[PDB]
RNA sequence: AGUGUGGAGAUCGAAGAUGAUUAGAAACCAUUGUAGUCCACACUGCAAACGAUGACACCCAUGAAUUGGGGAUAUCUUUUCAGCACGUUUUCUGUUUUUUACGCGAAAGCUUUGAGGUUACAGUCUCAGGGGGGAGUACG
RNA sequence: UGCUGUUGCUGUUAAAGGGUUCGUAGUUGAACUGUGGGCUGUGCAGGUUUGUGGUCGUUG
């Protein structure tokens, strides 16, 4: 249930904003610990340097040696 | 249904059908009330016998013999008594009328299971009592089928259209009340004469 | 998956909040008195082939003057009562039934 | 070869029965389904198989898998029906699921948006139907607007013969056994929502039940 | 256990509305009779037919048998308006609020 | 605390329609719920109605024929501009051919028909079809 | 039977049943009655559901005592109840 | 067997690991302050 | 009658009953509705050839109200009298 | 439950002990047993603190009941808290409920005691939620 | 995506009514001051006035 009032809008805005970040992907874009957690820093690609070929051991049930590198 | 299109009284009660509804106890009910028949109760007396009231329960046999009237065809209209008190009343009453009936246990899907036989369809169903006949009444709601039933003070009223109010318990109730209904159906009919008095006996009608 | 309305005791919702727990007729476990099974026992002091012995020896007690006999109220907790089988589990439409007079 | 077991089955194959309207008129159930076919144009009822998928019962071994099938019945001008019957095998469910929904025919009323000129094009008014979580909610829509709806609502309404018509579908959605019945009775509700063009009292009229007794009765 | 399987009953009674006439409380005279009006590759089966048919013919003795039908051989209220109705007190009230008034014959006990 | 006595009156009428009632009584009574009440009998949703004088806030007896497939109110009463008419009929009216928006206006009580008409806005009421 | 009930019209049966509060019209359930003192037959006017200690001027005797309800009044003493 | 899944161990016991662990933290924590 | 064109056909596939009780449109699948024809009576008891007819709508028997409403109506149509006449 | 200070300590009894039972048994069972249990004052304010159902207000079908107060009119007792008390029938307001109508719901189920009167979505206010965990954790 | 819901979500059991009260801001908040009147033409509904197959005493 929800508050109606005709003169009642702070308490419905104040109530919006208050949930709002009770939703992952709002609050993912609208706070900077993604970002900073992000290894590109937001960026669609990013240029690296190799530093070791590895073997990613595949999860179960698959059974492979997904090839990956270090970068 | 007494009232009629001339304004005429010649289906009203004529002190006669109060005799003999008065003569076999034709207003006495379980002692029980339901809010449904709250309406025909005329009072509860000592013994806590609620008292039917007797012009309420001759206008509605009236208008159950009329709606019975108004059938062409008369096998197009089913009597069932569950109770064995009213088997013989619905066989002199079809063999008077000329209605089917079936006594006895109702078979669950007598009419909605249409690929037996022994499926009928009747236009009318009457009842003896809408406890006793509750499948009747209750495969008659599939089918369009409208339900005219002997109700007591303690009755459920559900699928029931046209409720008669009497004691559809007791052997001289149960015939009484078919009796009446037949002599009156044929009086609509014309078959009989109104001024002389219907040959046919009661005894007839009563069980065993 | 509320199992009975009136969850298995004689305390509706707004009648109170607390009833008194009692110990259990047989292992002692602490159970609220409106939950526990309540059984008033009339039982006989002595079955009738030593009543009869014991009436034939007693000047006082004879086919005019009964013998005493024990009342208790028993009130057992849920699983004693099910294994000393004064209830058992009932079909869920049977559930509903109730019994106000020793039957 | 048809043997009519019902009285109304038995009027239709006189030919004292000529329209499906009469029968909806009365409100009589339909049990053969020989009468839907006889009383709709030949070439002019399609059917089309919405839904077949399997459901298992599990036994002491292994587990009893048999096959629930949903058929839609209309022809394009008011007409509905839809059918589910489960059958051991598919094509049993199949010719089953034919049979069911020819016996659950239902007229679904046709109304204009705006303007009344030319045929109905949309349902007369906002109607919802549920089954289940599935609820499905037909808003009226202006002409050339088309069938707004998901494949399996908008297949059903081609059916019916609506043309036009905004839906918005919540619940489960992909519950297409809930979806379709959803679909199905909110074209239903049509002819029953009272409208201020059907409070005129109308002259009662005899079921043909009673109209033909004695024919019925020499059989 | 000796319990007659429903094959051997419907025949039993089929054997009974059929020929009763013919039958009587005698196992075998009613086993020679059934031989002669029943086809079957069992004597076994016809035996217990004619067993359980002259159980049926001492049950039908003893009244009537639910599922033998054998179709061959199958006014007070004036004496009461007589001697009056004597209607209880609430009734006779309810009766002087009538069109027709009270009617005779009837009484306040 | 019963704080709309608009919305009470809409109420008790919806469900007596539902129920197939004959008559419902409407307590407390108002000029705005009698303004209401003749809005609908002047369309034809309801029949003869009568106002019971008891020297407080009256009561009303409505005779009910069973066209009225739902009253209500909107509650806040949003303001209507005439632009505005379209967007509430297709908001809460089941159809462009039947049912009545009513709103309060400078010139009276009215429905949203003779609202345009008369190129009035106003506030919105509540609702019949 | 057969009498469908009238909101606006309601029978004295049903209304008389009423609760004073949920007639179509509300009112009072008392009345005054003129009391006769049982010493001097003087005449005072008494309320039915009197609750404060009534006194006869003249003799000053208790004329009614206060109850849950309706008063009770004393012993041999006459009262009629007034109009309206 | 009044309950559902617990998923992961009881719950109840853990929040006593919990608890313990924030003690534990804790006193580390007034050591070095 | 019903949904009209605005030449004037009248659109409809056919205009359902309504209950006389109601006034409820009687649909076509919920068989429980019933049509009750009350055959007209002359001045002698012997009934006339015409009937009167009254539809009554499915849910209001299932309510249990159709007694209710059968008496109402025959009531209202002069075919019922509600109370006895005078002694 | 726990904490502080006084008192109390009959009963029962976390920790602990011992005897059993076990592959092991730091448990269940037996005998004990400390803190506690009880009282006063002061803290604590974390419960399945549950009707797992926020508050106020309106409509709402049926039958038996039940607690308290009032209206009206078969039975029992009736030398003083007594012109009594109970009890019968009917009614009424207020309370805790029960059995079996719409309607609602994913269902279990709820139903004038709503979880009904909601896609035909608006009586008023307020608190909380937005896949599972990490985690009611880290930090302040 | 009616999964941010003002339109338009959910909260017995799925995540979610605060343990209970009180309570400021804040939101919301019962009725009433009020039918205009005649006149005319025009199309509708029922309080009574002469006349014209039913019940009812015996024309009523
Ligand atoms: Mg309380
Ligand atoms: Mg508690
Ligand atoms: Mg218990
Ligand atoms: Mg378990
Ligand atoms: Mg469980
Ligand atoms: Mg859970
Ligand atoms: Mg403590
Ligand atoms: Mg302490
Ligand atoms: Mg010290
Ligand atoms: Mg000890
Ligand atoms: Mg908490
Ligand atoms: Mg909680
Ligand atoms: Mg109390
Ligand atoms: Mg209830
Ligand atoms: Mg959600
Ligand atoms: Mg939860
Ligand atoms: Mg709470
Ligand atoms: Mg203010
Ligand atoms: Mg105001």
């Amino acid at each position: 249930t929800k508050t109606n009032g005709q003169n009642a809008a702070r308490k419905l805005v104040r109530l919006r904003c208050r949930n709002r970040w009770a939703d992952k992907g709002w609050k993912r874009a609208h706070t900077f610990s993604a970002r900073k957690a992000n290894p590109f820093g937001g960026s669609s690609h990013a240029k690296g340097i190799v530093l070791e070929k590895i073997g990613v051991g595949a999860k179960q049930p698959n059974s492979a040696i997904r090839k990956c590198v270090r970068v | 249904m007494s009232a009629v299109e001339s304004g005429s009284k010649v289906l009203r009660m004529k002190e006669s059908d109060a005799q003999k509804l008065l003569a076999m106890r034709c207003h006495i009910g379980t002692r029980n009330q339901s809010s449904a028949m709250k309406k025909y109760i005329y009072g509860r007396t000592a013994e806590g016998s609620h008292i039917i009231d007797v012009h309420m329960m001759w206008e509605k046999l009236i208008l159950a013999a009329r709606v019975i009237a108004a059938v062409e065809n008369p096998k197009d209209v089913c009597v069932c008594s569950s109770r064995l008190y009213g088997t013989r009343a619905i066989y002199k009453f079809s063999q008077h009328v000329g209605t089917s009936f079936h006594g006895g246990r109702f078979i669950p899907g007598t009419f909605t299971n249409q690929i037996q036989k022994k499926f009928v369809q009747p236009r009318v169903l009457v009842v003896t009592d809408p406890r006793t006949d509750h499948q009747a009444i209750r495969e008659a709601s599939l089918v369009n089928i409208p339900v005219i039933a002997l109700c007591d003070t303690d009755a459920p009223l559900e699928y029931v259209d046209i409720a008669i109010p009497c004691n559809n318990r007791g052997i001289k109730s149960i015939g009484m009340m078919y009796w009446l209904l037949a002599r009156e159906v044929l009086r609509l009919r014309g078959t009989i004469v109104r001024s002389v008095p219907w040959e046919e006996k009661v005894d007839l009608f009563f069980y065993r | 998956t509320t199992k009975r309305r009136n969850h298995g005791r004689s305390k509706p919702a707004h009648s109170r909040g607390r009833v008194k727990p009692i110990h259990c007729f047989n292992c002692g476990r602490l159970t609220p008195k409106d939950k526990a099974v309540g059984r008033f026992v009339v039982r006989r002091m002595l079955d009738a082939a030593s009543a009869r012995d014991v009436a034939e020896a007693s000047p006082v007690y004879g086919a005019n003057f009964p013998m005493p006999r024990l009342y208790m109220k028993q009130r057992f907790c849920i699983a004693c009562a099910i294994h000393s089988r004064t209830v058992r589990a009932r079909p869920v439409g049977n559930r509903k039934i109730r019994y106000t007079k020793k039957v | 070869e048809w043997v009519p077991c019902t009285k109304l089955g038995r009027l239709v194959k006189a030919q004292k029965v000529t329209s499906l309207e009469e029968i909806f008129l009365f409100s009589m159930p339909i049990k053969e389904h020989q009468i839907v076919d006889t009383l709709i144009a030949e070439g002019q009822l399609h059917d089309e198989m919405m839904k077949i998928y399997p459901v298992q019962k599990a036994t002491s071994a292994g587990q009893r898998t048999r096959f629930k099938a949903f058929n839609v019945v209309g022809d394009c001008d008011g007409h509905i029906g839809i059918g589910a019957r489960v059958g051991k095998e598919v094509s049993l469910a199949i010719r089953a699921s034919m049979i069911a929904a020819k016996l659950n025919i239902v007229p679904v009323r046709r109304g204009y948006w705006g303007n009344k000129i030319g045929e109905p094009h949309t349902i007369p008014m906002k109607v919802t139907g549920k089954c289940g979580s599935v609820a499905v909610r037909l808003v009226p829509a202006p002409r050339g607007t088309g069938i707004v709806a998901a494949p399996v609502p908008k297949k059903i309404l081609e059916f019916a013969g609506v043309e036009d018509v905004y839906t918005s579908s919540r619940g489960k959605t992909r519950t297409h056994g809930n979806l379709i019945m959803a679909t199905f009775y909110a074209l239903r509700k049509t002819y029953g929502f009272l409208t201020p063009d059907l409070w005129a009292d109308t002259e009662p009229s005899r079921d043909p039940t009673d109209e033909h007794a004695e024919l019925l009765a020499e059989m | 256990g000796k319990i007659r399987t429903k094959t051997v009953k419907r025949a039993s009674r089929q054997v009974v509305e059929k020929y009763y006439s013919k039958l009587n409380f005698d196992f075998y005279q009613n086993k020679r009779v059934i031989m002669d009006v029943t086809i079957a590759e069992s004597k076994k089966l016809k035996n217990k037919i004619a067993g359980y048919t002259t159980h049926i013919m001492k049950r039908l003795a003893r009244g009537p048998v639910r599922g033998i039908s054998l179709k061959l051989q199958e006014s007070d209220v004036d004496k009461v308006i007589q001697s009056g109705v004597s209607v209880d007190k609430k009734t006779m009230q309810m009766l002087q609020r009538l069109e027709i008034g009270v009617p005779r014959r009837v009484k306040r006990a | 605390t019963m704080m709309s006595v608009l919305a009470n009156a809409l109420r008790t009428i919806a469900s007596a329609e539902r129920r197939g009632k004959r008559q419902v009584l409407i307590r407390p009574s108002s000029k705005v719920v009698v303004k209401f009440l003749q809005v609908m009998q002047k369309h034809g949703y309801i029949g003869e109605f009568e106002i019971i004088d008891d020297h407080r806030a009256g009561k009303i007896v409505v005779n009910l024929n069973g066209r009225l497939n739902k009253c209500g109110a909107i509650c806040p009463r949003f303001d209507c501009a005439t632009t505005d008419y379209e967007k509430w009929m297709k908001n809460i009216l089941p159809s462009r051919q039947f049912g009545f928006v009513v709103l309060t206006t400078s010139l009276g009580i009215m429905d949203h028909e003779e609202a345009r008409s008369r190129n009035t806005g106003g506030k919105v009421l509540g609702f019949f079809y | 039977g057969f009498f469908d009930a009238d909101l606006s019209y309601p029978t004295v049966r049903t209304e008389r049943m009423k609760h004073k509060r949920r007639r179509l019209v509300q009112g009072p359930n008392s009345y005054f009655m003129d009391v006769s003192c049982p010493r001097c037959r003087q005449v005072t006017v008494v309320y039915s559901h009197a609750t404060t200690s009534v006194e006869c001027k003249g003799c000053s005797k208790k004329l009614c005592r206060p109850t849950g309800g309706k008063a009770l009044l004393v012993e041999g003493c006459g009262y009629r109840r007034k109009p309206d | 067997g009044t309950v559902s899944r617990p998923r992961g161990m009881r719950p109840k016991w853990h929040k006593k690991r919990i608890k313990r662990l924030k003690l534990r933290r804790r006193r580390m924590r007034q050591r070095s302050k | 009658i019903g949904m009209f064109n605005e030449e004037g056909e009248n659109v409809d596939l056919y205009i359902p009953r309504k209950c006389h009780a109601t006034t409820t449109l009687i649909e076509a699948h919920d068989h429980a509705a019933v049509q009750i024809s009350i055959a007209n009576v002359g001045p002698n008891g012997v009934i006339n050839g015409t009937t009167t007819t009254l539809c009554i709508a499915g849910y209001l028997r299932s309510q249990g109200e159709s007694d209710h409403a059968i008496n109402h109506i025959t009531i209202d149509r002069g075919i019922m009298r509600i109370k006895t006449g005078k002694p």
